[PDB]
């Protein structure tokens, strides 16, 4: 959980000392940070239905190759399987916007994912796919403000430079 | 390690739930109560050593059992470690008031102390004194009730963690009980 | 005599410091051959 | 030893491209402030004299210990060897002052500078003292506007202000 | 940065600042489940450290699965970890197998201890071990003794002391720790003393030989001498350092006396020019102007000052000056 | 040099990531802090003269056994030798006051100050006479803002429980 | 290790003089330019992975003796650990352009680098190459002038922040050659 | 590491020889001064405190840009480290005199400490002047000489241990200038 607050109290812990001044005002930007980090977060936790959706056969338009046989596309809940293993990620997503950092991220989906793909056979380049069409198609005035929009998508291709 | 943000996130997560709009508002006053955190913990810092000796030297003026010959606080030895003991606790109950949940202090500084202080022959009816009177330090310093100490601070209420530092304080003395 | 010393064992308890350590390597220094007769 | 044209065409050697148009552009930028460039070696190298003592007397008049009978200045030769080493780093900044770069500063000058501090107990936090006088008593000497014709020279001046930072930064 | 005096600091200028900030003090005893973010940290920590900043792919870490489960459950740092570490493969491939044993033991005092074997009896303490012992009890020499307990913790990483007044070893492996340690950006493959296959300290770190200290980063980093004995007895040859004693009526006359090391030596640039000689460019022996780069001198306090204004205006540069 | 920024870069290092959002949010807070913070440390440097001569005649006044012969403050070159080492510690709390941290003060000044007074002799409790002097003489309509009051005054606390 | 601010105290310290109203104005600027050096450590921290990538190729296809059964980049370990070597130098020089001065990518990277790379036997033209590329990666990134990829900033000016960052990769091939 | 008494046995062992006449008259006369051997070590280590105190005091009055910013015992922890690189100094002198051989500040204190001193930045030319006050110290102690402290001791003489004690606090100003 690599948020604002558990990265100072690691910190004087290490050395053994007090939460002194250096501690208190960078959690003083954990405050100022806030409006344009949660606003964000709940748009998605309103709408992550309908995002996911256009978002998840993004890679089965691209990737259209993937329903051979052998492959991660063979039936219908191989597919099922894989609305909700698109699903997942934008709720981890929601977690890093209501947590303040990149905490839930690096120890739920990216932490042990490198090695479930690969022998599961799961190209892990349509993952990377998905993600960067939501990464892609979000407009500034209309669905955040210009502030929500640069928390979002920072969260987003910290995923596709993790897996990639 | 789980703070006040991280612990709605493992609530709503073994649910599997989105967070949203009917909990986000018990972190929307919580960020707009976090200045009364920021004047908390530095009302409790800048003495943070001070509560500590008046406190570990309060402890024994209520039993003198303690410099007794053979008592646990008898040597310098054992008075330095006493002082030691004191300091760290106080240490970890700021990294709780910080964060705003308990959870750094029951996997780092609780875990395991009830067995270290029964091998010692450190006594259980003592510790939770030399808390008891550090844990009434702590809530008359967030707010103006100290005696020789009046920090010049912004009106309002500081109520809400009155009841919740004091809340951080008898747990270790339910926990080494 | 067997060697040129006759130093003891690692594997004795009650060999190690145990004077100003963490509580998380105080207990790992008092029981750290004790474990297994306990539990026979 | 290299100055500011060999050095670009040693970094272009070492990728083996033809210089660009854009490239022959800040070269010609570079003959174009050349009268300014000899115009403040003159004004250093013909007060050269007046900047080490005038310096030097300032050092040791902040910093008596230095010429206090035990210090690490007190003998005639342990003076005259102090007055020759500010002479020295002025003549190799005045030498990286034409050339354009600190390569004839570093290569015979500074490379050592700080071994030989340590090795024969020279203090190196006056010697700094000492450089970083001798700057700005040239800096407000190369403004002096007196026999030149008034342009602007604040790109240059900013540049021998750089030698004499580097050379004090490599001592201490 | 270089310098002493700049910052106030002076060990940090020489290559420790990384080291000098880290604990990796592991805060509890078995690693939590539910998470693995916290212990990662520690995990990895261990591995640099006891690697010694080695590059280590994801296949040569996953033959080591078993043991960093068992360190992750309810076992300890140095035992079930540390010492695990030391007995697998992607060890004794490295500071084993591609050795002598003196080489060896000089990199198990750097990895698990973090300091210098300083004299003859530290490797003859721990080469005794593996002549009747082997391998796998060669390795506990260096833990179940009575130096590691007293030092590092049950669950702290064997963080570097080989260079502070604690570690109470001599002054003359106060300089042998900045032959192993050569900065923060450095592994033991990859510094030039030890490429992985040889004794890095061989006879400095026998006789206790105080080595000149040079500083990761100067002008002169790339400073290496080679080593033959002088002397009809041990059957050497004169010629190629400098001795480290000046013993002579030459001690005293011209001052005092100097050792300085030269390292960069190369063709043009020595005559009183700026350009190289164009013609044949070698004599009739073809050898060089200088037939080895890395020169070190032994000079007086009056012939200091034209010597230096020879070694650098003939293009060499100066990598440490120490007085003898 | 604990600052906010040698925090986050060190405590990635650590780890070995790149600065993320919880390094980021960290410097906003200080741009929350140093219109403020700044404030102070321009009064008491051009303050200083006025303050370290007003803070040891506060302390001799009420340490008046200091200047009997054969203590610490015998002759005037000892006294001036005081108020040296009290304009350090005045400077020392401004070099603090513009990295945002605690940096100076817990690396040259208190980092090794137990060995230096008691083998001199000099008497720790006296340092503590004059330092809390300063910060009860602290009045923050006139002298200062109401946000510098808080944070000059908290590290001259940081000062105190470690001399103490 | 010495931020920004780190480096007017140093500085400052050596005179040992108070920081006054002629040296906190260029700090004062540092902390009005903050928003726009907190909006280009994210335009890179996020096209981090590809630039690696880029420039390892990019190195490779102008020199295809690198990969040449004898060339230093020849099988899958060395090539792995080239794009190992090559971004904890991107990932230092994200360090110096969030802190302000370049001491932190002096004393932990460029203080050893020299000699690390005379004994692996890297060549020093080659990576050099490789640095120059994600030189003009990062500064084609923090104005928006990539080809392939554009990032929504309020509108201004970053020319200053561009040739700071390119300072920080200048000193790599001075300091390795 | 060696005494006395081992110095002439592995002289002998040179020689394949035993001791006899002439080799242990000089050796019984170790034992027959013995007790002033004793009688003089306790006189320094009973007041070792202000020895290393007055005699890095005394190098500073003698040359005050030690103390300047940018001397070297400018800090605090770095003036604490001067107050014990000369206690350690003193520490293994004194071993030196109560073993009678000067082999083991030779071995664990000297050896390797001019490159030390050097590499740190320790001006070596005023680390001698603190042992010749030591030296002048530990002359003036032995012999009853103090000017403002007098120790009891038994009649006689002591003039060669004097001479003893100097050629110590002499080796340790050879072996780092
Ligand atoms: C002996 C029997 C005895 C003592 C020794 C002394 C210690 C003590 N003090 C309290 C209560 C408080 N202590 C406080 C601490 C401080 N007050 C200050 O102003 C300074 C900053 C700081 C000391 C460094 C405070 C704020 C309180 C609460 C208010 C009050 O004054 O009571 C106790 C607790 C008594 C109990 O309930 O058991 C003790 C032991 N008091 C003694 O009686
Ligand atoms: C209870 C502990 C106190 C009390 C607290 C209140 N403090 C309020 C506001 C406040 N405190 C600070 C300083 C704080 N912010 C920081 O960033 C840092 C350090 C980095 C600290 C110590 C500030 C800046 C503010 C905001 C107002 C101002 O600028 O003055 C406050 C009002 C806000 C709210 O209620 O949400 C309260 C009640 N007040 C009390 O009465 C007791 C004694
Ligand atoms: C030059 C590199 C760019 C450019 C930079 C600008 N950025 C500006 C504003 C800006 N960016 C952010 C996000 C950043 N700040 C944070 O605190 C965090 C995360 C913790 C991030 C990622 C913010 C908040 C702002 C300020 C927005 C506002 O307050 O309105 C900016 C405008 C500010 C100024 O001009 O001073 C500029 C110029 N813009 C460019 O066009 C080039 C390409
Ligand atoms: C501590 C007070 C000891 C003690 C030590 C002795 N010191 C002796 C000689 C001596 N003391 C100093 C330092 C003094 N002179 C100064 O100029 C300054 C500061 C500016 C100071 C603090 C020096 C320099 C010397 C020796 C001169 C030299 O050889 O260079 C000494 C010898 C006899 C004597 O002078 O009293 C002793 C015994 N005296 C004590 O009684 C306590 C235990
Ligand atoms: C020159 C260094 C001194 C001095 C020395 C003399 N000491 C003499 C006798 C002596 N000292 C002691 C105490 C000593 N012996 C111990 O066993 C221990 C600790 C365990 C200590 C400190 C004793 C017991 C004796 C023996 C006789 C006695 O005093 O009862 C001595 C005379 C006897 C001899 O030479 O063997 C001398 C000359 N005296 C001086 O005036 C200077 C200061
Ligand atoms: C902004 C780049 C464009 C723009 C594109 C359009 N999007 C349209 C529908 C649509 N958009 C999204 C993504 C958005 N909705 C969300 O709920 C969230 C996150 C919580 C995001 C980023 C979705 C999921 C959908 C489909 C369902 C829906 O409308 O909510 C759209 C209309 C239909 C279409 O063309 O797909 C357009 C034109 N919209 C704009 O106004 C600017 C030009
Ligand atoms: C003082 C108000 C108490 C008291 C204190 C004593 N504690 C003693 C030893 C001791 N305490 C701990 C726990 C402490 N160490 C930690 O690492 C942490 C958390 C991170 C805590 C809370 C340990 C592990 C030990 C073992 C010895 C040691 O580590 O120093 C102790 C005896 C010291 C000795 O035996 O030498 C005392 C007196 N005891 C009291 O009576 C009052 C109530
Ligand atoms: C800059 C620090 C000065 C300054 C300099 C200017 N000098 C200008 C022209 C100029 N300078 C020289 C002397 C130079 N050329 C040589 O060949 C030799 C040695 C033999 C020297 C010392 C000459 C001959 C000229 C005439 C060429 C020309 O007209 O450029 C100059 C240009 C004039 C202008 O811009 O109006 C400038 C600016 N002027 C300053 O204000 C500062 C103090
Ligand atoms: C998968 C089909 C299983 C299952 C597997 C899990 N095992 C988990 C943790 C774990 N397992 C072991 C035993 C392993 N280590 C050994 O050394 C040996 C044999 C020599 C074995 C078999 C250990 C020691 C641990 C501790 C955790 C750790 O090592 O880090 C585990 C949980 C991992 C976690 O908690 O993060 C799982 C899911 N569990 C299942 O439900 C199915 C049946
Ligand atoms: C790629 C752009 C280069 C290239 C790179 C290679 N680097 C190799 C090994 C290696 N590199 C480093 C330095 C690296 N580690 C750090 O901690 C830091 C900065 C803090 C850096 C820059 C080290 C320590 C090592 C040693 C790894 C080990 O010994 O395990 C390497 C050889 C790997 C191997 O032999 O297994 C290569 C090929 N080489 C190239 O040709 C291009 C130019
Ligand atoms: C004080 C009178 C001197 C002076 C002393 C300093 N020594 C510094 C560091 C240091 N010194 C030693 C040597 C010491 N330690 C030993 O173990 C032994 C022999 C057994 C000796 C003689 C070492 C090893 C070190 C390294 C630091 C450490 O070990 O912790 C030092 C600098 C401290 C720093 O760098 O911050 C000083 C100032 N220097 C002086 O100016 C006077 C003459
Ligand atoms: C809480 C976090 C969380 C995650 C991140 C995912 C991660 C994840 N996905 C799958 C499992 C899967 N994930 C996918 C999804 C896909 N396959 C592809 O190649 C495409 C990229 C994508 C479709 C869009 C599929 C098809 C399976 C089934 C694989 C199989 O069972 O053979 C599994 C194995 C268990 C299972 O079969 O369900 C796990 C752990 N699940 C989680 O619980
Ligand atoms: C400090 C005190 C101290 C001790 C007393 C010994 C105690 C001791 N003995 C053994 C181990 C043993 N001890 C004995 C001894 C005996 N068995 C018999 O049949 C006889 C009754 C008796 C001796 C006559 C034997 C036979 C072993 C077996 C070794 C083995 O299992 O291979 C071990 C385990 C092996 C080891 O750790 O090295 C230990 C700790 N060690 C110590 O450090
Ligand atoms: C840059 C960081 C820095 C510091 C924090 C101080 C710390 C400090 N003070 C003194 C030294 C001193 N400090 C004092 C001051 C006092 N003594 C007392 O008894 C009173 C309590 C108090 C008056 C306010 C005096 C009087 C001395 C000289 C003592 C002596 O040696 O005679 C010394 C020894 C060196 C010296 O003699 O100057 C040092 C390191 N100095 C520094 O350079």
């Amino acid at each position: 959980m690599k948020s604002v607050i558990t990265t100072v109290v690691s910190a004087a812990d290490a050395a053994g000392r007090f939460p002194s001044n250096s501690d208190l005002e960078s959690i003083q930007g954990n405050i100022q940070r806030s409006a344009a980090r949660l606003e964000a977060a709940e748009k998605l936790a309103g709408n992550h239905e309908a995002v996911v959706k256009e978002a998840g056969d993004a890679c089965f338009a691209k990737y259209a190759y993937l329903k051979n046989p052998g492959e991660a596309g063979e039936n219908q809940e191989k597919i099922n399987k894989c609305y909700r293993d698109v699903d997942h990620y934008m709720r981890l997503v929601n977690y890093c916007l209501v947590v303040g950092g990149t905490g839930p991220l690096d120890e739920w989906g990216i932490a042990g994912a490198r090695e479930v793909y690969r022998t599961l056979n799961l190209p892990t380049s349509a993952y990377v796919a998905s993600i960067a069409y939501t990464r892609d198609r979000l407009c500034v005035p209309r669905d955040m403000s210009a502030q929500a929009g640069v928390e979002f998508s920072a969260y987003l291709d910290y995923l596709i430079n993790a897996l990639s | 390690m789980l703070d006040a943000f991280s612990r709605v996130v493992v609530n709503s997560d073994a649910k599997a739930a989105y967070v949203g709009g009917s909990d986000l508002q018990a972190l929307k006053s919580f960020i707009a109560d976090g200045n009364k955190r920021l004047d908390a913990v530095n009302s409790i810092v800048s003495n943070a050593s001070c509560m500590v000796s008046d406190a570990v030297s309060g402890m024994i003026c209520e039993n003198p059992g303690l410099i007794s010959p053979g008592g646990n606080c008898y040597t310098n030895r054992r008075m330095a470690a006493c002082l030691r003991d004191g300091e760290i606790i106080l240490r970890y109950v700021s990294y709780a008031l910080l964060a705003g949940d308990a959870s750094v202090l029951e996997d780092r500084c609780l875990n395991g102390l009830k067995e270290t202080y029964i091998a010692l022959g450190v006594p259980t009816n003592s510790s939770i004194r030399a808390v008891s009177i550090m844990k009434a330090q702590a809530v008359a310093f967030i707010t103006n009730t100290a005696t020789e100490r009046k920090m010049s601070f912004a009106a309002g209420d500081c109520t809400s963690l009155a009841s919740e530092v004091a809340s951080y304080f008898d747990r270790v003395g339910a926990a080494i009980s | 005599l067997t060697g040129y010393d006759s130093k003891s064992s690692p594997n004795f308890p009650n060999r190690a410091a145990t004077r100003e350590r963490r509580t998380v390597s105080f207990n790992a220094r008092v029981a750290r051959n004790k474990s297994q007769a306990k539990k026979i | 030893m290299l100055d500011a044209f060999a050095k670009v065409v040693a970094q272009a050697d070492a990728r083996g491209e033809f210089l660009s148009n854009t490239q022959i552009d800040a070269l010609s930028k570079m003959v174009k402030e050349g009268n300014q460039r000899l115009d403040i070696v003159n004004k250093v190298t013909s007060n050269a004299s007046a900047i080490v003592t005038n310096s030097a007397r300032a050092l040791f008049a902040e910093q008596p210990q230095l010429i206090q009978p035990g210090g690490n200045a007190y003998t005639s030769r342990r003076m005259a060897a102090c007055l020759r080493d500010m002479e020295i780093v002025l003549r190799y900044v005045s030498y990286a002052m034409i050339a354009g770069d600190s390569s004839v500063l570093d290569d015979r000058c500074l490379n050592g500078l700080r071994e030989t501090y340590q090795a024969l107990g020279t203090p190196g936090s006056s010697v700094a003292v000492a450089i970083q006088k001798m700057k700005d008593a040239s800096v407000a000497l190369a403004n002096d506007t007196t026999g030149t014709p008034i342009g602007d020279c604040s790109s240059l001046v900013a540049e021998l202000a750089g030698y004499f930072d580097r050379a004090a930064v490599s001592v201490v | 940065r270089l310098g002493t005096v700049s910052g106030n600091s002076s060990l940090d200028k020489l290559g420790l600042d990384k080291f000098l900030s880290e604990s990796n003090r592991a805060y509890t005893p078995r690693a939590q489940p539910g998470f693995s973010s916290e212990y990662e940290q520690i995990i990895s920590a261990t591995y640099k450290q006891l690697f010694g900043n080695a590059y280590i792919m994801d296949s040569e870490r996953a033959e080591m699965a078993k043991q960093e489960s068992m360190f992750r459950d309810g076992q300890l740092t140095l035992k079930d970890f540390c010492r695990a570490l030391a007995k697998t493969e992607q060890y004794k491939k490295r500071f084993f197998d591609s050795r002598p044993l003196y080489g060896a033991i000089e990199l198990n005092f750097k990895n698990i201890l973090g300091r210098t074997p300083d004299g003859l009896e530290h490797y003859r303490a721990k080469s005794a071990v593996y002549d009747t012992k082997g391998y796998e009890a060669f390795v506990d020499a260096f833990f179940d003794d009575g130096e590691y307990d007293e030092v590092y913790d049950d669950y702290t990483v064997p963080f570097y002391r080989g260079y502070k007044t604690e570690a109470n070893l001599s002054m003359a492996a106060f300089t042998h720790f900045f032959r192993m340690v050569r900065g923060s950006s450095t592994s033991d493959k990859a510094n030039p003393n030890s490429m992985q296959k040889d004794i890095p300290l061989n006879y400095y770190g026998i006789t206790k030989t105080p080595l000149a200290v040079i500083a990761p980063g100067a002008a002169g980093t790339a400073y290496t001498e080679s080593f033959a004995g002088t002397g009809s007895w041990q059957s050497g040859r004169a010629g190629l350092n400098a001795a480290r004693v000046a013993l002579g009526v030459p001690a005293t006359a011209n001052g005092k006396s100097f050792r300085v090391e030269v390292t960069g030596y190369t063709q043009p640039g020595f005559g009183i020019t700026a350009g190289t000689a164009v013609g044949k460019l070698y004599k009739a022996n073809k050898l060089s102007r200088y037939p080895r780069s890395n020169k070190s001198y032994v000079v007086g306090f009056d012939e200091l000052t034209p010597l230096y204004q020879r070694i650098t205006k003939n293009g060499g540069t100066i990598a440490s000056i120490t007085p003898l």
